[PDB]
């Protein structure tokens, strides 16, 4: 099967490092480049640099030469990333990705990055694993003809937290959003769901929060 | 360094319609200008290469053209997986740059934002901290603006927004802006409004509450 | 001229021009192309021994 | 590319400030051998192919 | 004195061969590349080839690469041309002239060859030194002017020189240029335009000067 | 290898009027074209070098321009002494190629030759040859045609023709055109003519004589 497996998620503390790998198969490795491109969350891509799976020569973007070093181990046809005195600005996702095939033949024409591996996301944090705080989003009085009801899910590290309302019988008009890193290190997200007026007294709406790295699984009738 | 100009920033359109993207670049890159489509999240994936050359596994209605230093990916008719981010990126010569992207989003029309506001609950008061959140609920274009007024003083820094991706069925966004206080700077004010502000309004909207009412 | 040419070099094969670019600001490796009276181009191991042979029988 | 490029040749060229240097064996608009200096300065000077710092350096970049 | 200065007029023999000389003057002589361009009587400029005056590496024309050989004296500051197995189609006015100045620096943007020598004739024949043989021209029988002329036939090598009235007659005086026959020998004549009324009275004397042979002839006509 | 073709091969023009001349190249020789000029006995003089550039000592009036393949050579306002012949010359490769030339004349008004015939010598016709001359004196311009008839039978072969270079003081040429025989077949004929054909001639003129009167 021709694919680029990278290795899992990272979560570093600042000033640290880092080692990403990238695993060719189904190919001849030794006849396509590897490129190595980050993704900072919500943002472009960046290219860090590449290297030679043959040679293992590397060549790197001078914004990252001094912290960057990509090796490559034709034994295991890996290749990886090693970058260093991580900074929060490092939060991104790091692919891996193959350009050619090329041979012994040079051209004034280029290939593109054809085949990608799945990504890497590394986190930098001082943080360390904490399950969140549920608190329900109440409107101040009863009203209108639609009400909005929600959960707030505050202060949890790392990110994924799952939300689903009344065991997931209710799925229309929801809008779980987004999670926002917070200046305390720790994430938060918020959950909401519009309903009738009407409905309010007798029907039930429960929101169920699972936090699966802290083993926190939490169900709030709101 | 090379620097490729991808305009627009977002491109609104309606399934079937022809889609032109456009890369201008800093200075000649040749004719080694590629692009890539992107999902959330997933990695990016390569459409044309070598500004015109087709793609194994890429659907016809996809292709490219340019003229040295200006570039165009054109999207035939337009199917409802066509919607995402394209990149444009240049491998003539190295660092490797990629443009900013171009978002093609689907097409609707103005809907105005209904608005909702909470206030802090009480089993978070007694922890120390208090969270308001205000709610832009299913609105359409993406541009909004939020401002929170705690006894009529506009704030800032202590706030945060995050916005939902187009809707499946009705093609609208949410958004949800945080304002964290401690409940020390909380239980000196009476007064929590969020001003909304979009094209949908005609004049901005303010939802509000007093504090222990 | 602006990244590298050489990712691969040739295996068993035969003359015209022969350029040695060493590295530099886009390219980190050392790169021998060998322009043939073919016209065709090719990439070389610059330790190789018929390498040395052909650039010196041109010297 | 279509006549002898170089006429007459450097004598003293800085191993540390060239780039890179093409041979070029004698074809059928120069029945010469001419090896051509690239340097970082961008700049091109010429080397004499018998020379023996030239066949020195030419050595040293195989390396 | 910025100058190409060449050898003399040479007269060679079918399989022979001829060397020429180009002494530089008043310039750096390794500056400019020093070329060989021949022009064939009545002809264009015909390029042989070339020599770096430094290396002494000469390029040549394929059309004359296996007989042609370019040399250079540093000492001397002069180069050579030799041509080999000379035959009649080499016969030719050969020039030498510089290109340049060029240094170690390639270049894509050429100059022109800016200074040419004065020539070298180089003639190809089987012939032997012979002087001239002067007949009158003269008309079998009155009609305003009269043409009269001398005819200088079979004569190697060239020139032939032509007055008439010992340098008093030059009005109206046509000497053409000659030709060669195709016994390997030349002829030209000398014409004069004079009125018929003078005919009688007035003497038309042509005078002839084949110096190679040593040939002087007066001859009335 | 490349092949300079120069037009026309013959310019006829007064002093103070431009001259305009080509020199077209079989392929490519980038801008490494250079004019010369070639008066009779002396060497080609350079006059533009690289297609337009100036050369020391070389008057005002000389310019050059050229497009890619096609090149030319402009003198502004022709004074005396630049009446000659013009060559354009490629040194972009090996071998230098030059074009077959221009000449350059000065024009005057037509003006018919005056012909004149002569038999050959007695002294001559006792050494066993027979040279019978014809004279085409003072005419403009140089195209004629000479045509010898010995005994109403039209000649080829036989004959070498010489033509001086236009007049100093009134602008002519004038032709020698020599009929060769041996005396054997010199003394097997009587008429011996020689017809002119000339463009100042309304229909041709002939010179002739009868053989031993």
């Amino acid at each position: 099967q021709v694919q680029l497996v990278q290795s899992g998620a990272e979560v570093k503390k600042p000033g640290a490092s880092v080692k990403v790998s990238c695993k060719a198969s189904g190919y001849e490795f030794t006849s396509y480049w590897i490129h190595w491109v980050r993704q900072a969350p919500g943002q472009g891509l960046e290219w860090m640099g590449n290297i030679s799976p043959n040679s293992g020569s590397a060549n790197y973007n001078e914004k990252f030469k001094s912290r960057v070093t990509m090796t490559r181990d034709t034994s295991t046809s890996t290749v990886y990333m090693e970058l260093s005195s991580l900074r929060s600005e490092d939060t991104a996702v790091y692919y891996c990705a193959r350009e050619g095939p090329y041979s012994y033949y040079p051209s004034r024409e280029y290939y593109g990055s054809d085949l990608w591996g799945q990504g890497t996301l590394v986190t930098v944090s001082s943080a360390s694993t904490k399950g969140p705080s549920v608190f329900p989003l109440a409107p101040c009085s009863r009203s209108e003809s639609t009400a909005a009801l929600g959960c707030l899910v505050k202060d949890y590290f790392p990110e994924p937290v799952t939300v689903s309302w009344n065991s997931g019988a209710l799925t229309s008009g929801v809008h779980t959003f987004p999670a926002v890193l917070q200046s305390s290190g720790l994430y938060s997200l918020s959950s909401v769901v519009t309903v009738p007026s009407s409905s309010l007294g007798t029907k039930t709406y429960t929101c169920n929060v699972d936090h699966k790295p802290s083993n926190t699984k939490v169900d709030k009738r709101v | 360094e090379i620097v490729l100009t991808q305009s627009p920033a977002t491109l609104s359109l309606s399934p079937g319609e022809r889609a032109t993207l456009s890369c201008r670049a800093s200075q000649s890159i040749s004719n080694n200008l590629h692009w890539y489509q992107q999902k959330p999240g997933q990695a990016p994936r390569l459409l044309i290469y070598y500004t015109s050359r087709s793609v194994s596994g890429i659907p016809a209605r996809f292709s490219g053209s340019g003229s040295g230093t200006d570039f165009t990916l054109t999207i035939s008719s337009l199917e409802p997986e066509d919607f995402a981010v394209y990149y444009c990126g240049q491998n003539n010569e190295w660092p490797e740059v990629f443009g900013g992207g171009t978002k093609v989003e689907i097409k609707r029309t103005v809907a105005a934002p209904s608005v909702f506001i909470f206030p802090p609950s009480d089993e978070q008061l007694k922890s120390g901290t208090a969270s308001v959140v205000c709610l832009l609920n299913n609105f359409y274009p993406r541009e909004a603006k939020v401002q929170w007024k705690v006894d009529n003083a506009l704030q800032s820094g202590n706030s945060q927004e995050s916005v939902t991706e187009q809707d499946s069925k009705d093609s609208t966004y949410s958004l949800s802006s945080t304002l964290t206080l401690s409940k020390a700077d909380y239980e000196k004010h009476k007064v929590y409004a969020c001003e909304v502000t979009h094209q949908g309004l005609s004049s901005p909207v303010t939802k509000s509450f007093n504090r222990g009412e | 001229e602006l990244r590298c040419q050489c990712l691969q070099t040739l295996h068993g094969i035969h003359i015209q021009s022969v350029n040695v670019k060493a590295p530099g600001p886009h390219c980190a490796q050392t790169e021998v192309i060998a322009t043939l009276k073919n016209g065709q181009k090719a990439c070389l191991n610059p330790a190789s021994p018929m390498v040395k042979k052909i650039i010196g029988k041109m010297l």
